């Protein structure tokens, strides 16, 4: 549960993002799929190597869904409810994974903005992205 | 934990500038913030009320710097971590009773303050190799419960 | 998030604990001392003997507060916000202690009502006990 | 090894009344039921669909029946729980790549079946003793992890 304090937090730190959602999404998934190669079993049919363009292309999307979650804040399930769908129903994704990708972006953000990445925003976003992690590991319809 | 020839350069060449004052409070700092029971097991640290409180804590400071010595030790005993960190073991899961979850928590903590603090040099293949070391380093931390 | 399906579920098999709500609490909560010790910690001054009166009447308050969560299924937020202060704010509880707790209480309850612990309840019974947790484990204020 | 002598007989004695033919398939389709995301491990089972569908699935009955028969395995060489499921640890650890809370709750899924199925004979003391059992059968699983 995030608080208004936290909601104002990830808006502030996730909006420097900007022109830079693929590219920081893109890293995120980089630094997962090498840091923990047990998450590449979930992209079977990617292209997985170092700057491949699938990657970056998908970094965009996962990018661009953080950034309609931010702005869906108070009404999350109802904003995911298609991702939802493709990760708790489709994918089954373990819940573990979530937690190793959310480390990664939180890893990303750390290392490109540092002004924003202060202790309490740094547990703002941990909390909103395991937020998010619950609704897409979430069958709920 | 093994690192490849290439890995462990990479990791001693960023452990070396590491700032030994600092990072080991931010990361016990961000990990008393970020996940408010941990707190519990430092009662006798003073005032930990408000991030700003817990970060700026002379305690904080100085036990985080102790925490990072571990690290440090873990690091030049790659090829036998649970010797290494025995004592340490029996202390924290028999006496502190510190659940398991927690100490991976401090370790990609510690992974994000490199972050925070080497920004691009913090590569990705520079992370992956940290990794296998805050993970075998939570494991030997929690070998007493095995 | 829980699904229609996972509220109409809750409510049904909450529904039957009726009368023995401070039964299964306190049953719920001795467990939990007896086969995970380290709980314990949390309740220094209490009197955590074999059917000691303390333990009796903190039952009826925990199957209290699930049965106006169950109420309030929608909005627990809301509803639980102060025992959040407590549990979050002043306890400070490791979330790992509410996946005992909840466990516990999942355990009486197959212990207790058999019918109506199907497979399908379990699942919702579940979900609605991890939300419950987070709720208060988040400082949300 | 860590259960008392007192645990190791409640367990015995609670072992010797289970319907090794039941209580393992019930164990697996509640936790495909509970905890979805397992359904990912067993693709080639067939329908698991809904919830009927998982529990009256044979394939699910079947595996459960030798999940079940290792859990025995188990209770029958409590003070080497790491010997017993060394290979089993290899093949969920090194090959299935299962993230080891998944061996707790499955653990904690055949406590509430066992709670299901006795009732008010599963007390307190033969539950805690219980849960001695599963986690140092869980811990065993993940060993290869350690
Ligand atoms: C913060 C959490 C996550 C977010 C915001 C997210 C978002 C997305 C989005 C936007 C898509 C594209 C859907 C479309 O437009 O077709 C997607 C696809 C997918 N995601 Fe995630 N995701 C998250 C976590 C994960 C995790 C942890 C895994 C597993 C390691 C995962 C595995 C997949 C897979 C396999 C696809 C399908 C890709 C394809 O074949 O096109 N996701 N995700
Ligand atoms: C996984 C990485 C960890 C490392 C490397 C580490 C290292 C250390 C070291 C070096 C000490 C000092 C021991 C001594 O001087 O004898 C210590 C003490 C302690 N640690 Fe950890 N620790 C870790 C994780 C944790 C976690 C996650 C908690 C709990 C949230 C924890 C709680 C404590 C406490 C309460 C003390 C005692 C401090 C005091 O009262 O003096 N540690 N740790
Ligand atoms: C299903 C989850 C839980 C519910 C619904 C719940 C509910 C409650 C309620 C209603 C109270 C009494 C508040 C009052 O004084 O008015 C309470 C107190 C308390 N709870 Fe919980 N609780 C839960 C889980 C836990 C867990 C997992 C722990 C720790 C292992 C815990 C530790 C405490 C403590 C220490 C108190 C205060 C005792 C005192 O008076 O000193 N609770 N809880
Ligand atoms: C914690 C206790 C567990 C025990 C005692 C156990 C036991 C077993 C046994 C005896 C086998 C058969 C091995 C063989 O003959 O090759 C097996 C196979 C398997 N187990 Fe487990 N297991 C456990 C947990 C899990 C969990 C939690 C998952 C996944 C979420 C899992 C996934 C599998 C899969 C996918 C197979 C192979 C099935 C196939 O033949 O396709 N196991 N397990
Ligand atoms: C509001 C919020 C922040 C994190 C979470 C999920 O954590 C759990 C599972 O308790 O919910």
């Amino acid at each position: 549960v995030l608080s208004p304090a936290d909601k104002t937090n990830v808006k502030a730190a996730w909006g420097k993002v900007g022109a830079h959602a693929g590219e920081y999404g893109a890293e995120a998934l980089e630094r997962m799929f090498l840091s923990f190669p047990t998450t590449k079993t979930y992209f079977p049919h990617f292209d997985l190597s170092h700057g491949s363009a699938q990657v970056k292309g998908h970094g965009k999307k996962v990018a661009d869904a953080l950034t309609n979650a931010v702005a869906h804040v108070d009404d999350m399930p109802n904003a995911l409810s298609a991702l939802s769908d493709l990760h708790a129903h489709k994918l089954r994704v373990d819940p573990v994974n979530f937690k190793l990708l959310s480390h990664c972006l939180l890893v990303t953000l750390a290392a490109h903005l540092p002004a924003e990445f202060t202790p309490a925003v740094h547990a703002s976003l941990d909390k909103f992205l395991a937020s998010v992690s619950t609704v897409l590991t979430s069958k709920y319809r | 934990v093994h690192l490849t020839p290439e890995e462990k350069s990479a990791v001693t060449a960023l452990w070396g500038k590491v700032n030994v004052d600092e990072v080991g409070g931010e990361a016990l700092g961000r990990l008393l913030v970020v996940y408010p029971w941990t707190q519990r097991f430092f009662e006798s640290f003073g005032d930990l009320s408000t991030p700003d409180a817990v970060m700026g804590n002379p305690k904080v400071k100085a036990h985080g710097k102790k925490v990072l010595g571990a690290f440090s030790d873990g690091l030049a005993h790659l090829d036998n971590l649970k010797g290494t960190f025995a004592t340490l073991s029996e202390l924290h899961c028999d006496k502190l009773h510190v659940d398991p979850e927690n100490f991976r928590l401090l370790g990609n903590v510690l992974v994000c303050v490199l972050a925070h603090h080497f920004g691009k040099e913090f590569t990705p293949p520079v992370q992956a190799a940290y990794q296998k070391v805050v993970a075998g380093v939570a494991n030997a931390l929690a070998h007493k419960y095995h």
